[PDB]
């Protein structure tokens, strides 16, 4: 229970159980994880008084590969964590073509998960006292 | 109830044993003032001030375990109190004596309403020519008027009892019941003659009662017929104890008469449902008028039941015989108006208002029965006498911890360090008896047994080599054999277990003062055990002994 | 939805902003219908209007 700042919430696709009339939840790493999955799975101006939010991975479609592009993904990627997820600093960011002919392009995201609270983790016996911006 | 965020006080000063740079200021202030002929240097080289830091440290945690709750310091292993404290419902009620007790006890037996408590008067004559005594006035054949006399008896009972069947006579499963209970308790001296159901006079209520346009009839007839009822005859209703405390009760009078089973009984309540003396309409009009839709009582009068009711007085106010009951005569009738024209009403619609309004009251009654006791803070429980050795404190070099010491820095070392490991234990045998202390408080406070010793020690195993330190390895192996050895004459048992027992005793306003010297007419110097033994009898026994006197 | 006491309400709303008054409908009809007045008595307060 001293891991209690990471927080608990509901699962991303929420699953609805009838053994008990309950909607499954998450918490610690398993609800970083989903967090990640929702941050990158939207667009910028998808959420309505959140204007932006989300990531703009979608302008490198149907492009060629190179080292200008891959310094361009590695921004984008860096930033959209730096303004929505408080709990991880990234720690490397491998970019890989797997197919010749596929139009495939292969992006691993490696992360350390923070072991001291963040001043912008909104997660309720904490923000209230430490949550300065 | 919501979790509040937690954080830690900036200012660790507090100048006490729970600081640990005051204690090491205090503790060189000494070293100076008895030994700086000789000891000078109090560099942080030196192993003089190195023992004294490691002391200091240890003192720390034995004054942070002191101030643990005593919840935990006083909890068994399985939880609750049973030998350390008597609980409300056990130690407060009191057996029923007085008038308002009685009727709180009978009135709990189911089917029974209500009780009133009466006294008998048996009257005993007698012959004062021939000091001869009778029941009978045949007493006093051919006696003067100056040789008689009367007297009544002091100390016997009559109980009316009202019960919730309306039938003639009181069952006799109930008559049982009352005995029962009555015999069970009861005070010295006295007795109970007789049980029987309370007698009662009918009284007949009429009026013509005009009501507003928009109302129901029905109703306003069910609320008036109610109030009507209670007015004649009142009775007490059982409370939750939550609902007790939301009156204003404290615990004190909470639990002030004998314990009831079936909730809570408002001593108001009761003493206000005393069997009514007089009726009158100042009090029926204001009843009805009260009554949501009604607008004028056109007429309206009282008359004591009865037949050939002609032309007769208003009877503004109806007397009630000593030993009766008032009720309505059901001959009774309300004429309901609106405007000038009368209107019908239907007996079945009547009966469900009335139901409904009463069977309503049944239900408070029986969820007052579960909600009958306060609660009582719960601790944990763990051997809070648990001590490690200072001398897992020492650095390596010293040679006084698990690992050793390297073979290579050759005899002579490995025996000094033999030597440093005798000389601590000075300290830590000290410092193991007051934790050791801690462990008893239980003991020395209970109240169902207390232990033969006041002074406490232990073994201490976490040195590796206690076996050969100690001359006789024995007495490591049983704290109490230690004890004997280590603490011995010291512990003066008998002053120090008498002024337990006396505390213990006083906190119930008791004193067994007496006993000093009334015993030294049975025994010599024996004595002093009998006596400890019956002080520790008397507190296992004294529920019942203050209780039923 | 308690349809006859809310409609009952808004009838004697709109009846009252003309100064007028119904309210001894609810008995004088006991007298000529049973159950069946609450029914009656709406329409015509719907009439009169």
């Amino acid at each position: 229970k001293s891991k209690d700042f990471l927080g608990t919430g509901w699962g991303f696709p929420p699953e609805f159980e009838t053994s008990i009339g309950q909607v499954k939840t998450t918490s610690g790493v398993e609800d970083i994880q989903k967090s990640l999955e929702i941050l990158f799975s939207t667009k910028i101006g998808e959420r309505i008084m959140q204007p932006t939010y989300g990531c703009n991975l979608d302008e490198l479609l149907f492009s060629p590969i190179n080292r200008t592009l891959k310094t361009y993904v590695i921004e984008l990627i860096k930033n959209a964590i730096l303004y929505h997820e408080p709990r991880i600093d990234p720690e490397k960011i491998d970019i890989t073509q797997g197919n010749e002919i596929e139009g495939e392009l292969l992006i691993h995201l490696q992360y350390i998960v923070r072991a001291t609270n963040s001043r912008k983790n909104m997660v309720y016996p904490f923000y209230l006292e430490e949550g300065t911006n | 109830t919501l979790n509040k965020h937690i954080s830690i006080p900036k200012d660790m000063s507090s100048k006490d044993d729970l600081d640990f740079h005051f204690l090491r200021e205090e503790g060189i202030r000494y070293i100076k003032e008895l030994g700086s002929n000789f000891w000078t240097d109090y560099n942080t080289h030196d192993p003089g001030i190195t023992m004294l830091e490691v002391l200091c440290y240890a003192i720390s945690d034995l004054g942070n375990r002191i101030n643990i709750p005593i919840e935990d310091l006083i909890a068994n292993e399985e939880g609750g109190v049973k030998g350390q404290f008597y609980k409300v419902q056990e130690i407060l009620p009191s057996a029923p004596t007085s008038e308002l007790d009685l009727r709180k006890l009978f009135i709990d037996i189911e089917g029974i309403k209500n009780c009133w408590i009466k006294r008998e008067r048996v009257t005993v004559f007698a012959d004062l020519k021939n000091q001869k005594l009778s029941y009978e006035k045949t007493i006093w054949e051919d006696l003067k008027e100056n040789q008689k006399a009367q007297f009544d008896l002091k100390g016997l009972y009559r109980i009316l009892v009202e019960t919730e069947d309306a039938d003639k006579v009181l069952s006799e499963s109930l008559e049982k019941a009352v005995f029962t209970k009555f015999h069970a308790n009861r005070n010295l001296c006295e007795d109970l003659i007789k049980v029987e159901k309370v007698a009662t006079e009918p009284i007949s209520v009429c009026a013509n009662v005009e009501v507003a346009p928009e109302a129901d009839e029905e109703l306003i007839h069910a609320q008036i017929l109610i109030a009507i009822e209670d007015y004649l005859a009142p009775s007490p209703r059982h409370y939750s104890l939550k609902q007790m405390v939301d009156k204003g009760y404290t615990m004190d009078e909470i639990f002030e008469g004998p314990f009831l089973e079936n909730g809570f009984i408002d001593t108001v309540e009761l003493k206000a449902s005393e069997l009514r003396k007089e009726v009158r309409l100042s009090d029926i009009i204001n009843i009805i008028m009260s009554i949501d839709g009604v607008k004028i009582v056109k007429e309206i009068t009282l008359g004591n039941c009865d037949e050939n009711d002609g032309i007769e007085n208003n009877q503004w106010v109806i007397c009630i015989p000593e030993n009766k009951k008032p009720k309505l005569c059901k001959k009774t009738t309300i004429n309901y108006f609106k405007g000038i024209l009368p209107i019908n009403l239907n007996p079945v619609r009547v009966d469900n208002h009335k139901s409904k309004i009463l069977a309503s009251r049944l239900e408070n009654d029986l969820k007052a029965k579960d909600d009958l006791e306060p609660a009582i803070p719960q601790g944990t429980f763990a051997d809070w006498g648990e001590y490690s050795s200072i001398q897992h404190e020492f650095p390596e070099t010293y040679g006084i911890s698990d690992i050793g010491l390297p073979p290579k820095l050759g005899v002579k070392r490995a025996v000094l360090a033999r030597q440093l490991k005798g000389y601590l234990l000075f300290f830590d045998q000290i410092l193991a008896s007051y934790f050791e202390h801690l462990s008893k408080i239980k003991s020395l406070l209970s109240l169902d047994q207390g232990p033969s010793f006041t002074y406490f020690t232990q073994a201490i195993k976490d040195i590796k080599d206690v076996e050969e330190l100690f001359k006789d390895p024995t007495l490591l192996e049983n704290d109490e054999e230690l004890t004997k050895s280590l603490i011995g004459k010291l512990d003066d048992t008998i002053e120090r277990r008498n002024q337990l027992m006396d505390h213990l005793i006083a906190r119930f306003a008791e004193n067994f003062s007496s006993y000093a010297f009334l015993m030294k007419f049975l025994y010599g110097e024996s004595t002093d055990e009998i006596v400890l033994q019956d002080k520790q009898s008397f507190l296992r026994e004294y529920k019942e002994i203050s209780r039923e006197r």
